[PDB]
């Protein structure tokens, strides 16, 4: 409906987080785990991106997520929204 | 009777690089300066200010 | 106009660096991590974010 901020506190541009596509033509769907943290003055994101054969629930395997970004953004994060047959999240 | 320790000679200071260097051209080089009735404000962030 | 509030600083001066001295007892500061000792080539394989 609207499309203007009239502002900019901080801006960052890099490689896409979600568009890591490999292992097609099979049951290997890319499970994209993310962890979002809000600490004193920083917003951290961790991720992995692992192909799995079972798509219904979490794979029950084990791996750790690696640091993706660390942004010096001093804002109040209290709520969040995800923007988007229908596997969902 | 005593202890000894090898002392340091030089010192090493290492930082990644100098990136996102702040231009400041927008305030010192720009030709279209506003007058006092409508002076301009430029915000500086995420940069190295030399 | 400069301000200090509580948020992490995003504007800073350049961080001057020196050369790298190996196989000698030196003082050092690597990206904020200080200490003393002798630096040698490592056979350790750090992950890209470590
Ligand atoms: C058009 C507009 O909303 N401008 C806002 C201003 O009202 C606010 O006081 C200031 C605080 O930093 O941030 C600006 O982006
Ligand atoms: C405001 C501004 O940027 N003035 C630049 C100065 O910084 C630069 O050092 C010089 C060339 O040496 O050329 C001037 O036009
Ligand atoms: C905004 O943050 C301050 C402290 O950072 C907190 O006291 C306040 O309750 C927060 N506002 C909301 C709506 O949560």
């Amino acid at each position: 409906v609207y499309s203007s901020a009239n502002n900019c506190t901080f801006e960052y541009v890099s490689q896409p987080f979600l568009m890591d596509l490999e292992g097609k033509q099979g049951n290997f769907k890319n499970l994209r785990e993310f962890v979002f943290k809000n600490i004193d003055g920083y917003f951290k994101i961790y991720s992995k991106h692992t192909p799995i054969n079972l798509v219904r629930d979490l794979p029950q395997g084990f791996s750790a997520l690696e640091p993706l970004v660390d942004l010096p953004i001093g804002i109040n994060i209290t709520r969040f929204q995800t923007l988007l047959s229908s596997s969902g999240y | 009777t005593s202890n000894f320790r090898v002392q340091p000679t030089e010192s090493i200071v290492r930082f990644p690089n100098i990136t996102n260097l702040c231009p400041f051209g927008e305030v010192f080089n720009a030709t279209r300066f506003a007058s006092v009735y409508a002076w301009n404000r430029k915000r500086i962030s995420n940069c190295v200010a030399d | 106009s400069f301000e200090l509030l509580h948020a992490p600083a995003t504007v800073c001066g350049p961080k001057k660096s020196t050369n790298l001295v190996k196989n000698k007892c030196v003082n050092f500061n690597f990206n904020g991590l200080t200490g003393t000792g002798v630096l040698t080539e490592s056979n350790k394989k750090f992950l890209p974010f470590q």
